[PDB]
């Protein structure tokens, strides 16, 4: 759909939102209106002053356009949802939705992203050296959390038709360094989602759906990296699968302030230790790198203790070995560990 | 592509935010 295709349609659209959108605010129990759009003036000082701090006062103009764009973008997809919404459930209402600021703030976010990665190149023209504001970058101008902005998405890449496969692909990976990261930084709200469901059952939609995306990136990342040093024990992996599934889901302290690959890295050395079979770290190490994912500080700078970090062997050895030992013993135990079963689809 | 669309059958994004 001609790249420029959905650029097109913003560079037409206008600044206010549409009749149609203003029906929807109306017919809420709590008008939104108001909040909307002086969240959207807001926002705008804010995105505005910090994108032009980060590529000068002589490119003061880009920012607001980046600025104006994503706002098109946001009460467009805003309405898309909206209407997609109103058919799913026939309900017409939707105050519950539209008056929730953490929601406001992820779509306005994620349009922000898309319009910024497109432009991603030209703004990185007149900017340069050590600031090139990737993704996280948005989330941190808006103080908004990672796991928060992951729960748009999915949704928002379903309600926007016109985004080109390009754009498609990049809110996917946003979504995928979120699940190997970003999700489980302290500062995450997906504790305190985990701690409740462990505690009170029921509830949380966004952790039962959060967690399927991770199994499924985790297993797809683990099965790339057994194809590859594992062709010979075709009965590992699956078995590096419970360890590393079983981890992330009950063990998931190990995750805070990690990496989801350390987690995996670690699964698939101490599976194969118990089960007798060589793999040395140096190996694993060497063909993690093959991964979309894959950087070099992530098993060179793993989290141990305080702020100390080392290498991912380091973390092995000292905190998820000694913190799994009896676990991954079972493995090789008589009774082995019911196999976990692999995410699919 | 590697990407998992999550939401169930007639999940939408209403069901992610309160």
């Amino acid at each position: 759909n001609t790249i420029q295709q959905l650029m097109m349609i913003l560079n037409s659209a206008s600044d206010q939102p549409s009749e149609n959108l203003i029906s929807y605010f109306n017919n809420c129990t709590v008008n939104p209106k108001e909040s909307i759009l002086k969240r959207v003036k807001d926002i705008g000082y804010i995105f505005k002053e910090k994108f032009a701090k980060a590529v000068g006062a002589g490119c003061v103009a880009i920012g607001s356009q980046r600025y104006k764009l994503g706002v098109r973008l946001y009460y467009r997809v805003m309405e898309s949802m909206l209407k997609s919404e109103e058919e799913r459930l026939s309900i017409q209402n939707f105050s519950k939705l539209l008056n929730d600021n953490i929601f406001h703030m992820s779509l306005l976010a994620c349009a922000l992203e898309v319009v910024m990665a497109t432009y991603s190149r030209s703004t990185s023209q007149n900017l340069d050296s050590g600031t090139d504001l990737s993704f996280p970058w948005i989330l941190n101008v808006l103080n908004l959390k990672a796991f928060d902005f992951y729960k748009v998405i999915e949704s928002f890449i379903k309600a926007e038709g016109n985004l080109t496969r390009e754009m498609i692909k990049h809110l996917e990976r946003c979504e995928h360094r979120i699940m190997e990261s970003l999700a489980w930084l302290s500062d995450s709200p997906l504790f305190d989602l985990i701690k409740q469901s462990k505690t009170r059952e029921g509830k949380s939609t966004s952790l039962s759906l959060f967690y399927k995306k991770v199994y499924r990136l985790a297993y797809l990342r683990l099965n790339t990296l057994c194809e590859r040093l594992l062709s010979e024990h075709p009965e590992l992996e699956h078995i590096i699968w419970t360890l590393f599934q079983h981890t992330l889901q009950n063990e998931y302290e190990l995750m805070r302030d990690r990496h989801l690959d350390q987690i995996m890295m670690c699964s698939m050395y101490g599976i194969c230790k118990v089960k007798n079979i060589d793999l040395k770290f140096k190996i694993i190490v060497t063909a993690y790198k093959d991964l979309p994912h894959a950087v070099q500080e992530t098993f060179k700078r793993v989290l141990i203790k305080e702020e100390e970090y080392d290498s991912i062997i380091v973390f092995y050895n000292s905190v998820f070995m000694q913190r799994l030992k009896t676990n991954i013993l079972q493995y090789a135990s008589t009774r082995p560990p019911t196999l976990s079963p692999i995410p699919h689809i | 592509d590697d990407y998992l669309w999550g939401l169930e059958a007639g999940e939408g994004i209403s069901d992610l935010f309160d």
